[PDB]
RNA sequence: GCCCGGAUCCGGGCACCA
RNA sequence: CCGCAGCCUGGCGUUGUCCCUCGGGCGUUUAUGCGUAGAGUAGGUGGGAGGGGUCGAACCUGUCCUUUCGGGGGCAGGGGACCCGAAAGUGAAACACCACCCAUGGACGCUCGAGGGACUAACCUCUCGAAAGAGAGGAACAACGUCAGGUGGGCGGUUCGGC
RNA sequence: ACCUCGGACUAGGGGCAAAAGACCAAUCUAGCCCGGUGAUAGCUAGUUCCCCCCGAAAUGCGUCCUAGCGCAGCCUCCCUAA
RNA sequence: GAGGUAGAGUACCAUCCCCUGGUUUGGGGGUGGGAAGUUAGGGGACACGUGCCUCUAAGGCUAAAUAUGUCCCGAGACCGAU
RNA sequence: CCCGAACGGAAACAUCUUAGUAGGGGGAGGAAAAGAAAUCAAUUGAGAUCCCCUGAGUAGGGGCGACCGAAAGGGGGACAGC
């Protein structure tokens, strides 16, 4: 198949990480969370479910790298609790990623994400979404689950991938 | 004090009386990967205070000296009881 | 326990949870 | 008694293009050597008293480099051909030839580093622009993330024996 | 560097101080409310009916121990044993 | 009988931090490196090798068995105006 | 689902415990969550998840101090799979 070939070009050190290079340069300048036309992989999007129909929407998210951005404590602490540095956030930047996405967007589910790329301020994810009251994806038969509103906001609650992968499941 | 380089005591694996050389008892090195040695640096992982008691107070000025004692014809060694001296001077 | 310098000892900087 | 922030410094990442130099190594390339007794430069282990000789030698005369100028190492001609010992000294002899070592310097192809210089397109700063985008200056440093060492009553927890 | 009024800003290990540890709603060498929380107390006070039988110790050693405890000594109750 | 397919910054490694009974062995996160891909991968209490045994990560969905009590019915060696 | 103490106990106290508790922020439902083995155990066996009685204060962690602490297996309740 064609995406046998597109995870090759961009597989693990390539000739393709010049033109990867070129896209961040433009990518840091776009606002923080964007609507692109579509995905960058499609390789990685359509075996997390992506369609071709109207009502799957694509979303690019940066975050910042580091550490958790944690205050020093103020109070009298005994000298275990009294460090700040060496902590992140049990949750994993993918799944922060996928969290801001669904705030600027709340009548769409997440259904799932991949990173596209990573320098040295910022990570870069692509996430995949879906409009649950499209008449399209209300008469669809693979997605009769998402007419139940218990499966609606699932990723504030851990149960997503990458949210499963941290509850240690 | 001064002790001889040779003695002849009991050799238990040879079941008499033979020649020994004798030598003064010395350690060896720490040996990282000693279960004890795991566990304190499992310990000293993260934050926290000084984990464990370290001594400040110190009243003894010698050490027991301890013979190491060589059985000539079978290298069979025999270690005796400690005794506080200065230095045991054990040229011949 | 080290390195190093100086006449086994001395000095300097680092090793060292009964 | 201890911790933790902040600060200083180094590694890794973001981080790229051209050089030059130096120091390591790998397979090669080569030519250079005086504790004393003595024909005299024994630095050492061996084959080796034969090795060179129209299968062209010992010798005078100079250009030249060098050294504890001691002295040896290389130049063609004049010479158409000669010297070391198996012999004399040395705790260890043959400039009798050939090998390796200690040890000097340079060069080939490869690798690793370490340093210095330049550049602009990342990154940063400013200006114009509603935005899109354009211009100027700096620049692979700064800045940020992460790890490591130092400093650190700035702040936090505590201990401050007994009779 | 005068006195005073209305509006506004600064919030608790924080503010504001022509600096007294002053002031921040009669509260300040760290405000108040609610929660942790019925915090802990070898220390102090109280601890509610009758009769009957037996009946002490204020000593030794160890203890960051001498206003406390452990091990022995001394009281009481039961079974055995012969 | 012959051929084709099987989920990537993912598995894993070093280091730092937090959890854990997880201890030279478990889980998650930050930083750096980073596969194989059916002639493949994972696991079988330190690490590796050889047999044997067992499974298929990195894409979702899924009744019943249970948790609660604002509320409605019933019950009770509950209280009885401090 | 993330962030996250101190009082107290250790007869002092800092690793530890208290406790991932109290608390803070986000998101649901009449239930939520989990859920169809890259699982267990051992001479080649069992067969998705959840809850109760056990295994068991066992293996194991710890100034190896105070203390902390499983899973497999056995008996049951429901017992589907795409």
């Amino acid at each position: 198949s064609m995406y046998h070939y597109i995870e090759q070009t961009w597989q693990n050190k390539d000739w393709r990480r010049s033109i990867l290079r070129k896209r961040l340069i433009e990518w840091r300048r776009q606002p923080a969370i964007t609507r692109i036309d579509r995905p960058t992989r499609l390789n990685r999007a359509r075996a997390l479910g992506y369609k071709a129909k109207q009502g799957f929407v694509m979303v690019r998210v940066r975050v910042r790298r580091g550490g958790l951005n944690k205050p020093r404590p103020n109070s009298g602490r005994r000298p275990k609790r009294m460090g700040v540095y060496g902590y992140g956030p049990s949750k994993g930047y993918r799944w922060i990623a996928e969290e801001r996405a669904a705030r600027k967007f709340p009548n769409l589910e997440v259904l799932g994400s991949y990173y596209v790329a990573e320098d040295g301020m910022y990570k870069y994810y692509e996430v995949i979404m879906v409009d649950y009251s499209h008449p399209v994806i209300r008469s669809d038969p693979e997605l009769k689950w998402l007419q139940d509103s218990v499966n609606r906001k699932r990723v504030f609650r851990g149960l997503t991938s990458a949210g499963q992968k941290s509850r240690g499941l | 004090m001064k002790v001889p380089k040779v003695i002849k005591t009991y050799c238990p694996k040879c079941k008499t009386h033979t020649e020994h050389s004798v030598s003064l008892y010395k350690g060896g090195k720490r040996r990282s990967l000693a279960e004890g040695q795991r566990r304190y640096e499992r310990k000293n992982v993260g934050y926290g205070s000084k984990r464990k008691p370290e001594q400040k107070r110190f009243a003894k000025t010698t050490k027991k000296q301890t013979l190491v004692l060589k059985c000539q014809k079978c290298s069979y060694t025999i270690v005796k009881e400690g005794m506080r001296l200065k230095k045991l001077e054990l040229v011949e």
